[PDB]
């Protein structure tokens, strides 16, 4: 099956270019280095794209047992370790330690309800022996990834040394290694490097803000979490377009001791510490003396317009005149201090309705009517 | 890479082409399918095989009821076009169920109004011309010369 | 308006900052909350729905 | 026959935003409820100090009340029980009325007699045969001796 | 080799040659080498600003202000001829 | 109203520190005892 | 001179002609201005042709472009000043890169073709 | 280099190219917003 074809193909990977990696960092613990590192750089592409396929299959599986754990558990590698932690077993739901480490305690509470009441019917054995082979190659597969992205980590003195610099070591290995390559990474836009593993955490009942989505590797760098939240998406866009530039040198082997890394993490430090700058110190105003005598004010068309706007209208005239003796019975319950006055009282003088006028209009601002525009 | 360049040089040279973009999705990596290369492809043009090609990502990314909608929309705006048919009854056969692969597998039956031209359809995309191809089809005489 | 409201359900996550005051009744703090005119006609709207 | 009128004490402060999602996913449209709940989640702001609400729920929405009163009624479940609860509301075909019964049998089956909740304030009031009570106040006694 | 400019500097320049020939005017007017502006009157703008003079003889009125309007006209026109 | 919402800053960060308070368990039997009251109801959930 | 790696570097003339069609697409709204537009650009394979600049102290943050460009079959041509680049770009701010893109029925087509036929001619 | 100012018409050279530009369009008003906060900086009392 598919499941069967990606463990071969993936066996028949590791057993020749793993295992030449493995050689290659044993060696140092003509067939240079740079051919071991692009094919590690492009292992953990392959090795993706068939975890992902594994995922697939997985998910296909396991949706008779439980067809809701897509929806409610969106990274593929916790998808694979909550089936291997879950099973057919879903009265399991209950109290997991092991569950703790995997997913966090508010969507491992959603995956409990959800279980409780869920329509999956339970596999059978064979579906069962097949889950758990997937599921066994799949970790398999990731700790092959983890020691892979240690090698590169390792090599990060060589192959990207500026961006090296840049950020975390760690952090590089990972986004090249999700990147596709180094050439591929630094082929990249900035404005899409920082989106590099960013998984789509789904929103359990919190705000989307509390989910932090359009975070990448690069907002969880070092120096990126070493601000404050509200400085810390900038920060993270600052840092991906000088990354992206780190690339676009090492890309192309150019100051290997990292000279461009050190000139372009010195202005990170310092776009840093203006965005972090302490207040300047800013004199208040004296309240203005009170006025006397006489302004000469223009009038004019918007003169006009604006008298017109505060102008007193008809009705409003006729509002604010109380007829004398005749008492007349208060129409609001919520407030006895409101009265229409003369307006729709007997005696007002106007036999027919006041009409309104419209140059009262309530009508919104020219910002509020761009913003509005923006969000249509 | 030269696989790349040359699938971008007939976009470019060629463009409205429905089975060139469809064909250069394939070549575009998962993360850059959906994102840049599907929105501009179906903005160029409504081809069964684009339709076809956005079910088949749909499929691939397993969102079930998007891609039955797809294919149905794809089943509506073309018939016994592109070999979509294939497709439809293998994401049923895996994806969909018994009974709505049983009914999208009879709703492929050769007519006039629909599928029509469904082993057609498959020559032309599935490239299943062949020698012994028009002698399985009943016309022998016609469609095995007239074919490869 | 309505397709405003729909569109606001169907995508809206993210909201703005609400204001809050107390109303001082001697025995309590009532909280009183301060919403946006815009989230507030489609808040009321879902409400009456 | 003893009343019981109380209150939930922080009802309003202490409603899980997962739980409210999960519970109004049960009765309404699942893009309706997660919208509510995100709604729930927004940073409340005063002066120059703010903070994000991401436990407690905020009575100055406009559907607020509305939860209030659904996350109410979950809590009469667990008070009232299901059975019980059915006792009051009655079929699903004919509700009765707020305070009646379908006939005087199912008045009398269980000790919770009448209910009512209001927003935060429930009002029980049980009648108690003498071996009920007995039974009550010996299964109370066991755990709280005094 | 020529240089372009911005959108804002073009936007920038415009606006200060007319405050600078605004100026100039403004203050022409203050030495009395110019004769204090006349308001621009129209047909709408007739009653504004002549209303108070206007029911003494309406039809030299409405000559004076057409005179004015076409005076502007003709003014532009042939600045236009001119620049021709 | 400074003190009070000095109070609920350190509320929310304890909540979001410890997680939540409601456990899986609980949090399960409560929403099967609603389900089986909007199931004995014939409840059918407002449409969008 | 300053720049000797810009093998396919532009003559004082042709730069001239290649800054007023700059000028003239951002005033169609033609041109996407940085590096990191252009490339969306040629992924996105609405782009004709890239201009860049010879002046960048981390001159291979733009080196990127021509590669890709000889990935997408894509012109491309370098400039002396990054200065006046960004002044025929609209952009008081240097700017070392920019692109133009492709639009339904434009009537710059002709204009663009022939600078393309240049870059062609300018290149060995 | 040498470029021609498109407000002034010299020849500047590029070097100093944007800050001629910067200082170029410096509106005089501009001058005197500075020079009237300055006076009424020094007609502040302790």
């Amino acid at each position: 099956a598919k499941l069967w074809d990606s463990k071969m193909f993936a066996e028949i990977m590791m057993k020749i270019e793993e295992y030449i990696s493995k050689q290659a960092k044993a060696s140092e613990v003509a067939a240079p280095e740079y051919r071991v590192i692009v094919d590690a750089n492009n292992l953990t592409v392959e090795i993706e794209n068939e975890l992902n396929i594994i995922h697939k299959f997985i998910r296909d599986k396991y949706s008779k047992r439980f067809p809701e754990l897509e929806s409610l558990v969106p990274n593929a590698l916790d998808y694979i370790r909550t089936v291997k932690e879950l099973g057919n077993s879903l009265d399991k739901c209950k109290n997991n330690e092991n569950l703790q480490q995997i997913l966090t305690n508010a969507t491992i509470m959603v995956v409990s309800v959800t279980a409780s009441t869920t329509q999956g019917q339970q596999l059978s054995e064979e579906e069962l022996e097949r889950l758990e082979e997937a599921c066994d190659m799949a970790l398999e597969l990731n700790a092959s990834k983890h020691r892979i992205y240690e090698y590169v980590e390792s090599r990060m003195s060589f192959i990207a040394p500026n961006l090296s610099i840049i950020i975390g070591a760690s952090t590089a290995a990972k986004i090249m290694g999700v990147a596709g390559g180094l050439t591929n990474l630094s082929k990249m836009p900035a404005c899409n490097i920082m989106l590099l593993g960013a998984q789509r955490k789904t929103l359990s009942g919190f705000s989307s803000t509390s989910v932090l989505p359009h975070t990448g590797y690069i907002y969880h760098s070092d120096i990126v979490q070493s601000l404050p939240p509200d400085l810390r998406r900038k920060a993270a866009r600052l840092v991906a377009a000088k990354c992206t530039l780190a690339a676009r040198v090492d890309s192309f082997h150019e100051s290997t001791e990292g000279k461009v890394g050190y000139e372009l993490k010195d202005e990170i430090e310092r776009k840093f510490d203006k965005w972090q700058e302490p207040p300047p110190v800013k004199q208040v105003k004296p309240l203005p003396a009170p006025l006397d005598g006489q302004r000469k004010k223009r009038g004019g068309r918007r003169y006009r317009k604006m008298k017109e706007r505060l102008g007193l209208t008809e009705i409003r005239k006729q509002a604010n005149r109380m007829s004398f003796g005749e008492i007349e019975e208060d129409a609001y319950q919520e407030d006895l201090g409101f009265s229409l006055g003369h307006l729709g009282k007997s005696g007002s003088g106007r036999v027919r309705q006041t009409q309104v006028n419209e140059a009262t209009k309530a009508r919104i601002s020219k910002t509020l009517q761009r913003t509005l525009q923006k969000q249509s | 890479n030269i696989a790349n360049t040359l699938m971008a040089k007939a976009l470019q040279e060629c463009p409205n082409s429905g089975i060139l973009w469809s064909e250069a999705i394939f070549l575009e990596a998962r993360p850059q399918r959906r994102t840049k290369s599907v929105d501009a492809l179906k903005k160029c043009e409504h081809d069964p095989h684009v339709l076809l090609a956005v079910a088949k990502l749909f499929w691939s990314q397993r969102k079930i009821t998007k891609a039955r909608e797809w294919f149905h929309r794809t089943v509506k705006i073309d018939s016994d076009l592109g070999d979509a048919w294939a497709f439809f009854y293998k994401f049923e056969l895996q994806h969909g169920t018994e009974e709505q692969q049983e009914e999208v597998r009879k709703r492929c039956e050769s007519a006039e109004p629909r599928h029509g031209e469904l082993w057609c359809a498959v020559s032309k995309d599935i490239a299943n011309w062949q020698k012994k191809i028009g002698d399985i089809l009943r016309l022998v005489a016609g469609r095995i010369k007239n074919t490869f | 308006a309505l397709s405003r409201i729909k569109r606001h359900l169907l995508t809206q996550r993210a909201f703005k900052e609400v204001g809050i005051e107390f109303m001082d009744l001697y025995s309590h703090l009532v909280p009183v909350y301060d919403v946006e005119p815009l989230e507030k006609i489609t808040d009321a709207y879902l409400d009456q729905y | 026959n003893v009343m019981l009128e109380s209150r939930f004490e922080k009802m309003y402060e202490k409603i899980d935003l997962t739980l409210l999602n999960r519970l109004l996913r049960l009765i309404v449209d699942h893009n309706i409820a997660d919208y509510m709940t995100a709604k729930n989640n927004v940073v409340i702001n005063y002066k120059d100090m703010n903070h994000t609400n991401s436990y407690g729920i905020i009575r100055g929405l406009q559907f607020a009340s509305f939860i209030v009163q659904y996350y109410g009624l979950v809590m009469d479940l667990l008070v009232l029980g299901l059975h019980r609860a059915s006792e009051m509301a009655g079929p699903p075909q004919m509700p009765n009325d707020f305070l009646s019964f379908q006939d005087i049998a199912t008045e009398a089956a269980h000790p919770i007699r009448l209910f009512c909740r209001y927003i935060d304030r429930i009002h029980i009031f049980f009648r108690f045969t003498a071996d009920e009570a007995r039974d009550l106040i010996q299964r109370y006694l066991t755990e709280h001796p005094d | 080799l020529g240089v372009y400019l911005t959108k804002k500097e073009q936007k920038k320049l415009r606006r200060q040659t007319r405050r600078e020939a605004q100026k100039e005017l403004q203050e022409k007017v203050r030495l009395g080498l110019m004769p204090p502006p006349e308001p621009k009157v129209r047909i709408s703008n007739l009653m504004r600003v002549l209303g108070t003079e206007a029911v003494q003889d309406p039809t030299k009125v409405e000559a004076h202000v057409r005179a004015q309007m076409a005076k502007r006209q003709k003014a532009h026109e042939e600045a236009n001829a001119a620049r021709k | 109203t400074r003190l009070y919402l000095k109070a609920e800053q350190e509320r929310q960060h304890n909540y979001l520190k410890d997680g939540p308070y409601i456990t899986a368990e609980e949090a399960v039997a409560v929403y099967t005892t609603t389900v089986h009251w909007l199931e004995s109801r014939r409840f059918s959930p407002i449409p969008f | 001179d300053v720049n000797p790696k810009a093998y396919p570097l532009a003559d004082a003339h042709l730069t001239k002609k290649l800054l007023d069609l700059v000028q003239q697409s951002c005033n169609y709204k033609q041109l996407r201005k940085g590096a990191n537009e252009a490339t969306k650009t040629l992924n996105r394979g609405i782009s004709e042709f890239i201009v860049m600049a010879a002046d960048a102290e981390p001159l291979e943050i733009i080196l990127h472009l021509p590669l890709l460009c000889e990935d997408k079959n894509v012109p491309y041509v370098f400039v002396r000043s990054k200065q006046a680049l960004g002044r025929a770009c609209g952009v008081s701010r240097p700017v070392i890169a920019c692109s133009v893109t492709i639009k339904e029925g434009s009537q710059l087509k002709q204009q663009i073709q022939s600078i393309q036929q240049s870059i062609e001619r300018l290149l060995v | 280099e040498y470029l021609v100012s498109p407000i002034t018409g010299e020849k500047i050279p590029a070097s100093k190219m944007q800050e001629h530009m910067r200082i170029g369009l410096l509106d005089p008003r501009w001058l005197e917003q500075r020079d009237r906060s300055i006076r009424e900086k020094q007609s502040d009392d302790e």
